[PDB]
């Protein structure tokens, strides 16, 4: 996608993460499971919600009766009335069709952007304490218990606390 | 030409008399006079649906 994450370097989705649009999967010694990122999800929900209401509510039509009646000697104005109706028909149809197409595209990109940013936000925290193993996963160079994992999801990961352990395992693994 | 067996014709006319105004009819023949007329208040503008759809 526009930003390369969804259907990109994160190849597929998670039917197991049911509580949010974007989120996290972890596996450590004490367990494994999914957790939605609640903040980024709510924010995205707020954006799309606002978008839907805009497309719907900015249309404020008045009370009208479309039909018009003309006698057999009023064909010219009957064709004018039809030209009006057909002109309106053509416009709304073109504009609605393109509108939906354009915003659907903008919507998918948006999700794509959001995932990338989440991934980047974690990478920026983890730095050299983990290995980017592709497909959106980071493999930690140190033991990460449930407390540690949560700090990452909450954005308070302590890089210096684990940097030593990681450096040992990083230069050990890289021989 | 005979329509519904008639070679004659009847033209139908209408007007809206304002409150307080008088309308006068004068004739020496050929007048289909009103018998019932209609007091009414027109509201805005609707239209006429021509359909078999049931009410």
């Amino acid at each position: 996608g526009l930003f390369g994450a969804i259907a990109g370097f994160i190849e597929g989705g998670w039917t197991g993460m049911v509580d949010g649009w974007y989120g996290y999967h972890h596996q450590n010694e004490q367990g494994s499971g999914y957790a939605a990122d609640l903040k980024s999800t709510q924010n995205a929900i707020d954006g799309i919600t606002n978008k839907v209401n805009s497309v719907i509510e900015k249309m404020n039509t008045q009370f009208t009766a479309v039909g018009k009646e003309f006698n057999h000697l009023e064909k010219r104005i009957e064709n004018l009335n039809k030209k009006v109706d057909d002109g309106f028909l053509d416009i709304w149809t073109y504009n609605a069709e393109l509108l939906v197409l354009l915003e659907n595209e903008r919507t998918l990109d948006y999700h794509d952007s959001n995932v990338k940013n989440l991934y980047e936000k974690v990478r920026s925290q983890l730095k050299n304490n983990a290995k980017e193993i592709g497909n959106g996963c980071f493999e930690f160079y140190h033991k990460c218990d449930n407390t540690c994992m949560e700090s990452v999801k909450n954005g308070t990961y302590d890089y210096p606390k684990y940097s030593e352990e990681a450096k040992l395992n990083r230069e050990e693994i890289d021989s | 030409p005979k329509v519904r067996d008639q070679e004659g014709r009847m033209n139908y006319y209408w007007t809206l008399v304002e409150p307080g105004d008088k309308i006068t009819f004068e004739a020496t023949g050929n007048l289909v006079v009103p018998r019932y007329a209609f007091a009414m208040e027109r509201n805005a503008g609707s239209g006429i649906i021509i359909s078999d759809t049931p009410v």
